[PDB]
């Protein structure tokens, strides 16, 4: 159990709390919403690159490369 | 990077940094709550975060 | 000196001349050895300079920095800045050596003739000069006859450039000057006002005025401060200790070595262009310099870029340790200074 | 300074001089110190500039920032703005130097040999310049005679401005001006009514003019805090402490340094265009900044654009600290940021 | 802190925390008007740092500058855009707002006393104690804030008929146009009466300036007598007590007329989120307020942005705080 300097300054990261939680759901509600929101993005990206979703002048091909 | 709607094409290389800006930033806020926030009592018996096997588990799910 | 609170310091010996702070006798000594040293400097530089002198190159390229002095005051110099015969700077050079071998022979005679002290001292007249650091009617006659001897030797110049005449750029040969005395033109140049700026000064016979008035003005501050002791609103702001008047001392010869120090580089007259070279131009980067406005390419650099930025440092360090005695005889120790990155103030009085 | 509560503060290096807020004698030496290295700034870097000077290109294009002011003011530009001679900045940088030297030297003696608390000297001519944080009565005074040397300077500007003359981009030489006042002016560019928008100023006989009138405005205010105590309402508005008062003199300096900012981006008649360059435009990004209508490749940057840019920033953050110290007289300890998230 | 659902005191809810606190919940508001404040005069200032003079505004994309053309500012015949500083003037005047309300907001959050009941007994503030139980404190407060809507208007329209006028679509360029004052013909709007008959979208079939700005006149006197209504009275009236309410409180409709915090709260969610899909609709169809120089022709998205806003404040807020309000009216 060497008490080196870099222990001495990361020590209270690695284990301070460590085994500690809120008790109850605490945040999770509003990560509930969070996953909804990304599940969304994700969902519209995929249509907009499957071409189900078409933007306007968005054309999702090769031709959008134009202008460089 | 430009935030208008034509960033999402995926061949506009404008989307890219686009990305790597917002989701960056999108990413430390995710890091400070996580470096504060504790987890719920809930959760952490459910995924069991006591235990890095579900670290491995959810992170070879990820890659 | 200052020994703060704890008399009886002991001093290394690379601060080893404050030990004799308290002893006249070895006080006279050490002075008189320096004023020794600096008249031995002249002559002896003088001479060094006249081995390697060149009349085909002209003065200021070769390095020199007595040549130009002397033949700017007479001494030996044609017209158009010619050095026709050059026994009298052997001469000047020898008259300061010998009063050279005089103070060095009178600095030893001191640094062992008697006590240490001169209060001691049987010699019931050499009691008559010692002096203390708290004193100031002894310290003020001996200002007073300091100033009577630059007052004198302000004359004394005075005198010379009446009779034996001195050089004039403007009039390009060795010339008589008349002794001008105007006081409304002497203070026009106090003011600096447009027509008269102090260093631009353009006629020799404003400058002989300038001088028969320093001399005046010497010689009856020195009848002053000879007659008069000093008000007490002087001993209010002032400190009395030795450490003290070697800082006021040292402000003022820093002042008086950077005046010096512009004065060399932009005035022509004083300083004629034959003799030092032409005017330098004062350039400021990190540090003050002077560039010597000539190409250095196969000319060194003139006399006169040597002597002003020489002077300028000289100034410049005199003026930092002011500071830093002033600082000490008013009572600061600078070892808090190593308590800067503690908790601990940095800072008494 | 603040202290929540607690006394015997301990106060690191990285932050000292909160140590001495409690000692008059060091407060006046400190500031004599500031007010030293500001002319000293302003002496040296006149030099500076002048030795790095090339009477041949623009002078805005060249980084200057001392020499197109002290030009702007007369003293080596003739006509066409061109500098002529360079002499009068360098007399006028030596006097800056030697002003500097006697500030620091006052500003030393009140470190060493002044007296820490200006009470307890003995002198008691030195008793009467004490003060106290508390008082309003005796700070209404002090700010009565710096009011008072304030209007002084803005009147000596004005004389000089009137007698010797100074720059006219509209006349393209040095004039003597006179003062084009009137109230009903003032006050139309004070309310930026259609064709007065105190920004645009066209004729530098109205700058004068209301030189003049905040010169009396000044030296009427000086007189009337030397005179007048502050009201018994001003203790309930206010605070009493240091912090407080550097807070307000903070917010003060944002506004000033907001509105010169300001003028020298946009105004050309105040700033001629040979002196400073062509006129800025305002741009706002993640964060504002003016930039210059012409070309800035092959002549890097005007001196319109060091001055504006630098002076914004400058207002910004003493605006924001402003805050800060308001905060800190208001109570509120900081050290509740790394606190609540330890609880959450 | 005045509520027990399960998570009172959790900081991601924090904000429930000032249910009570008058002095602090007044510098929020006024920090968040602050920040509704820097966001218009930020975004103008940037839009006309990057405005282009040949091409017209609704090719440079530009959310700010529309909106500011179609008063008249910065524009003449034609409706070209000619000087940009009057658009740079108010970005300036936005930021100063901003600033005010953020002095007061620190002032109230930190200086100023955090609950108005500690007030010291009639020092100017007692005056404004108000409590969310009694209604006669929270009607001077309506009655006020709708004096300051009803003078806006009326300034807006005064401005409109008298001086330097508004961009008037079919003159065609910036004009102080004549207000029409037929109360029926403006009010049958609502119902969807349009002159040229029944419209789908009330209000937003407005063919004229003149209609608009007859019904901003009609629309500020009705709100300064609503406001001398509410600052002169103060008194509860049948309308709002013995009125039917339909909740779990008690099973079926009752004519309690409750009141409480989370109601008030819902009530105005509910009436922001109407005022969105309103405007949704505005802008759907009404170009006369809209006009295609400035926004374009095309303006689908912004309406749905409108409508998706609506819908959330008016659905989600509404329903969430008014359920919320009825719980716990339960006390
Ligand atoms: C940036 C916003 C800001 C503004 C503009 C501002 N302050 Mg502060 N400000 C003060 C004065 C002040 C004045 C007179 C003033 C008006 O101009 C301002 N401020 C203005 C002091 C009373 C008070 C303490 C000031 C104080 O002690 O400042 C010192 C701070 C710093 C960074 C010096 C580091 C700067 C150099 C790069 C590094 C030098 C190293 C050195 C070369 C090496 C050794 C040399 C040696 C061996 C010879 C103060 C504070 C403080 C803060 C903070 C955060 C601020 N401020 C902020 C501001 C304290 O912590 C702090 C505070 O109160 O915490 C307790
Ligand atoms: C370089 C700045 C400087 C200048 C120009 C300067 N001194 Mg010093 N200076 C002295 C004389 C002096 C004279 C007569 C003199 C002008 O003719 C000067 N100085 C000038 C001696 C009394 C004294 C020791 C001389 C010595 O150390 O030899 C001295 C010091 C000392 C120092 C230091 C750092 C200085 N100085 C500095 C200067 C001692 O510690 C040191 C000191 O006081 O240690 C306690
Ligand atoms: C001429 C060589 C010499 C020089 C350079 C010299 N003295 Mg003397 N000199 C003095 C001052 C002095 C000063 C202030 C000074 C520099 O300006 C000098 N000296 C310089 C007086 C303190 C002291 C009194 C004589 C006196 O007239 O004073 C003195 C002496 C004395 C002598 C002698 C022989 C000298 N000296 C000699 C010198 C005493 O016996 C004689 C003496 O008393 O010896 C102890
Ligand atoms: C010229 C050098 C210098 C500067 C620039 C300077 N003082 Mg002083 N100065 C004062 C104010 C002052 C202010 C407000 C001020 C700002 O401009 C300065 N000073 C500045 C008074 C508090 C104080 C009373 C004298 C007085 O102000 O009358 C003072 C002094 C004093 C001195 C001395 C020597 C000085 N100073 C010197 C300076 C006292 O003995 C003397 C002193 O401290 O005796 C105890
Ligand atoms: C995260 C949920 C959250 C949001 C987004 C939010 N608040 Mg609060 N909120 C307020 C305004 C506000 C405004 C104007 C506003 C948006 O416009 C918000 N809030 C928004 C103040 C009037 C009021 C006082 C705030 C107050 O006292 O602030 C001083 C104290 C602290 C620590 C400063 C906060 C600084 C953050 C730690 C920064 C961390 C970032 C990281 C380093 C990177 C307030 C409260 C408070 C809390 C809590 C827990 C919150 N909140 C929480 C939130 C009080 O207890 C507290 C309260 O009232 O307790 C009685
Ligand atoms: C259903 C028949 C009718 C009645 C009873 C009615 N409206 Mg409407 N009505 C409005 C107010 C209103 C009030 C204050 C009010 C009184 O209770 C009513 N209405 C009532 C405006 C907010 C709004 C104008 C936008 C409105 C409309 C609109 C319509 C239509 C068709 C109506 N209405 C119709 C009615 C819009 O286009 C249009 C619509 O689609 O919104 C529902
Ligand atoms: C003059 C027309 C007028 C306008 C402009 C107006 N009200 Mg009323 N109005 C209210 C809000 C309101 C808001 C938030 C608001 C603007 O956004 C208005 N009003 C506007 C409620 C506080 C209150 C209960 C409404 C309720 O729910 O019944 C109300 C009423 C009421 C009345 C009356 C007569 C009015 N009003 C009148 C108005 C109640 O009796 C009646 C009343 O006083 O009941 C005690
Ligand atoms: C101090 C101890 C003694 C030093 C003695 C040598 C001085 C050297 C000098 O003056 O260099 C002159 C040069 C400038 O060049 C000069 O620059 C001049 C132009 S200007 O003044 O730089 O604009 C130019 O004319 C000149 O020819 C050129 O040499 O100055 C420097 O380079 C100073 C660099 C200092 C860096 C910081 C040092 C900190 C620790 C000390
Ligand atoms: C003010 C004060 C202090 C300061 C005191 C100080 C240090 C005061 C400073 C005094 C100075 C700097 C005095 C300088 C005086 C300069 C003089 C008298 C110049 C004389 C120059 C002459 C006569 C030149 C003459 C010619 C010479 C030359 C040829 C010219 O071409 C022309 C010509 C003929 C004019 C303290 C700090 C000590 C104590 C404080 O409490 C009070
Ligand atoms: C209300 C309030 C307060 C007040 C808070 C504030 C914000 C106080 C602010 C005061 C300000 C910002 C005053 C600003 C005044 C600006 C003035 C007076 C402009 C003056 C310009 C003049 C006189 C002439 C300028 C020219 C002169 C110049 C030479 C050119 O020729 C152009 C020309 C003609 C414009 C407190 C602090 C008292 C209490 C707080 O809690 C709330
Ligand atoms: C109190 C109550 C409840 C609530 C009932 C509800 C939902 C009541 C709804 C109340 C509303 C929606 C009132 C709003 C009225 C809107 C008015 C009066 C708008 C007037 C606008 C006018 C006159 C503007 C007209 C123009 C002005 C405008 C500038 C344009 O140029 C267009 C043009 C010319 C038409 C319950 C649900 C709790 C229980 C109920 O039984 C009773």
């Amino acid at each position: 159990p060497k008490q080196t300097w870099w222990g001495d300054v990361l020590k209270g990261n690695n284990n301070s709390e460590a085994g500690k939680f809120v008790p109850g759901w605490g945040t999770t509600p509003v990560m509930a919403g969070f996953v909804v929101m990304i599940t969304l993005l994700l969902l519209i990206m995929l249509q907009v690159y499957n071409h189900t979703i078409v933007l306007d002048g968005v054309d999702a091909g090769w031709t959008s490369l134009g202008g460089f | 990077p430009d935030w208008r709607p034509f960033a999402f094409d995926p061949y506009n290389p404008t989307g890219l940094v686009t990305h790597h800006i917002s989701a960056g930033i999108a990413l430390i806020i995710g890091g400070i709550f996580h470096t504060v926030s504790r987890p719920s009592e809930r959760l952490y018996n459910a995924l069991s975060m006591g235990n890095v096997e579900t670290v491995l588990s959810s992170s070879v799910a990820f890659v | 000196m200052q020994t703060y609170g704890n008399q009886n310091v002991e001093y290394g010996w690379w601060s080893g001349n404050s030990r004799f702070t308290d002893f006249s006798a070895q006080f006279l000594a050490a002075h008189i050895g320096q004023i020794a040293s600096m008249t031995f400097f002249a002559g002896s530089i003088t001479l060094f300079e006249l081995s390697r002198y060149n009349p085909d190159i002209p003065l200021y390229a070769q390095g020199f920095v007595c040549l130009p002095q002397l033949s700017r005051v007479g001494f030996g110099v044609g017209a158009g800045g010619a050095v026709v015969d050059t026994y009298p700077f052997f001469a000047v050079g020898m008259i300061h050596l010998f009063a050279a071998a005089v103070f060095g022979s009178g600095a030893i005679f001191h640094i062992l003739t008697g006590p240490k002290v001169l209060a001691d001292s049987d010699s019931a007249a050499s009691q008559r000069f010692h002096f203390e650091w708290d004193d100031f009617e002894t310290q003020g006659r001996i200002l007073g006859h300091h100033l009577l001897f630059l007052g004198s030797g302000a004359l004394l110049f005075v005198v010379w450039a009446a009779t034996h005449g001195i050089y004039d750029p403007n009039v390009g040969e060795v010339r008589a000057v008349s002794p001008g005395f105007d006081i409304v033109r002497i203070f026009k140049y106090g003011w600096a006002t447009p027509g008269f700026n102090p260093f631009f000064v353009d006629n020799l016979e404003d400058v002989m005025g300038g001088h028969l008035f320093i001399a005046l003005i010497d010689i009856a501050g020195g009848i002053y401060h000879i007659l008069v002791k000093p008000w007490p609103y002087t001993e209010r702001i002032f400190t009395k200790s030795g450490e003290a008047l070697l800082g006021y001392a040292l402000g003022g010869l820093g002042l008086m070595g950077l005046v010096a120090a512009y004065f060399c580089s932009v005035n022509d007259v004083v300083f004629p262009v034959e003799f030092f070279g032409p005017v330098l131009q004062p350039n400021l980067g990190f540090l003050p310099n002077f560039a010597d406005t000539l190409d250095v390419s196969a000319s060194g650099h003139t006399s006169r870029f040597w002597i002003a930025n020489f002077h300028y440092f000289w100034g410049f360090y005199c003026i930092q340790g002011h500071l830093f005695h002033a600082l000490r005889a008013s009572g600061f120790d600078f070892r808090v200074l190593t308590k800067f990155f503690t908790t601990e103030t940095v800072e008494l009085g | 300074m603040q202290t929540y509560g607690q006394t015997d503060v301990e106060y690191g290096w990285w932050s000292g001089n909160s140590r001495f807020s409690d000692y008059s004698g060091q407060f006046l030496a400190a500031h004599n110190g500031q007010i030293a290295s500001m002319c000293f700034w302003a002496g040296s870097f006149t030099l500076f500039e002048v030795s790095r000077f090339n009477p041949d290109l623009p002078v805005y294009q060249q980084n200057l920032v001392c020499i197109p002011q002290l030009a702007r003011a007369g003293w080596g530009v003739a006509a066409g703005g061109a500098v002529v001679d360079t002499y009068p900045y360098f007399a006028i940088a030596m006097i800056h130097l030697v002003a500097a030297a006697i500030l620091g030297a006052g500003a030393l003696y009140g470190v060493t040999k002044g007296p820490k608390v200006l009470a307890d000297s003995e002198f008691s001519g030195a008793q009467r310049f004490h003060f106290e944080w508390d008082d309003f009565e005796t700070q209404g005074r002090i700010l009565g005679h710096h009011l008072l040397f304030l209007g002084a300077a803005c009147l000596l500007f004005a004389t000089w401005a009137c007698t010797h003359g100074v720059y006219d981009p509209v006349a393209g030489e040095v004039r003597a001006i006179s003062p084009s006042l009137n109230l009903v002016r003032f006050f139309k560019y004070g309310w930026a009514t259609p064709g007065f928008n105190p920004y645009f100023v066209n004729n530098l006989e109205d700058v004068i003019g209301g030189h003049f009138f905040v010169s009396s405005l000044y030296i009427a205010g000086g007189i009337w805090h030397i005179l007048v105590k502050p009201w018994p309402y001003t203790d309930k508005i206010f605070v009493k402490s240091g912090e407080a008062l550097l807070a307000y003199a903070l917010a003060g300096l944002a506004f000033a340094g907001f509105n010169a900012a300001y003028f020298c981006s946009v105004n050309d008649v105040v700033f001629p265009v040979e002196l400073f360059g062509p006129v800025l435009e305002a741009k706002l990004n993640v964060t504002p900044y003016f930039a210059e209508t012409l070309d800035a490749s092959d002549g890097g940057h005007t001196t319109r654009f060091w001055i504006s840019n630098f002076h914004y920033y400058w207002a910004f953050y003493c605006l924001q600290g402003h805050l800060f110290h308001a905060l800190r007289s208001y109570g509120f300890d900081f050290r509740r940021i790394p606190r609540a998230l330890a609880s959450l | 802190t005045s509520v027990l659902s399960n998570f009172e005191n959790e900081w991601w809810a924090g904000n429930v925390r000032m249910t009570d606190l008058s002095g602090m919940l007044l510098g929020a508001h006024l920090c968040h008007a602050a920040l509704m404040s820097v966001v218009p005069g930020a975004f103008i200032v940037q839009e006309v740092a990057r405005y282009q003079p040949g091409v017209s505004l609704p090719d440079q994309g530009m959310i700010f500058m529309p909106h500011l053309a179609a008063l008249g500012v910065g524009v003449g015949a034609g409706g070209e855009i000619v000087d940009t500083y009057p658009f740079f003037v108010i970005g300036v005047l936005h930021f100063f707002i901003a600033a005010v309300c953020c002095a007061a907001g620190l002032f109230h959050t930190f200086r100023g006393e955090t609950d108005l009941n500690d007030a010291p007994d009639d020092s100017y503030a007692a005056a404004f104690r108000y409590e969310w139980d009694d209604f006669e404190s929270l009607s001077t407060i309506v009655g006020h804030h709708l004096v300051f809507i009803s003078v806006a208007c009326l300034i807006f329209a005064v401005n409109a008929t008298y001086g330097t006028g508004m961009y008037d679509i079919n003159t065609d360029t910036v004009h102080q146009i004549s207000p029409n004052l037929n109360p029926i013909t403006l009010i049958g709007y609502l119902f969807g009466f349009t002159p040229d008959g029944w419209s789908g979208a009330g209000m937003a079939a407005v063919n004229n300036m003149e209609d608009v700005i007859g019904g901003h006149f009609l629309i500020g006197v009705i709100d300064l007598l609503g406001a001398a209504f509410h600052i002169l009275y103060r008194k509860p009236t049948p309308l709002f007590t013995k009125h039917p309410v339909f909740s779990p409180a008690n099973g079926g409709w009752s004519n309690v007329g409750m009141l409480n915090s989370e109601l008030i709260l819902s009530w105005s969610v509910a009436s922001v989120g109407f005022m969105g899909i309103s405007s949704s609709l505005f802008i759907r169809y009404c170009d006369v307020a809209y006009p295609p120089v400035f926004h374009g022709v095309d303006r689908t998205g912004a309406a749905t942005l409108q409508l998706i806003l609506g819908l959330v404040w008016m659905l989600g807020g509404g329903l969430w705080h008014g359920l919320r309000g009825e719980r716990l009216y339960a006390a």
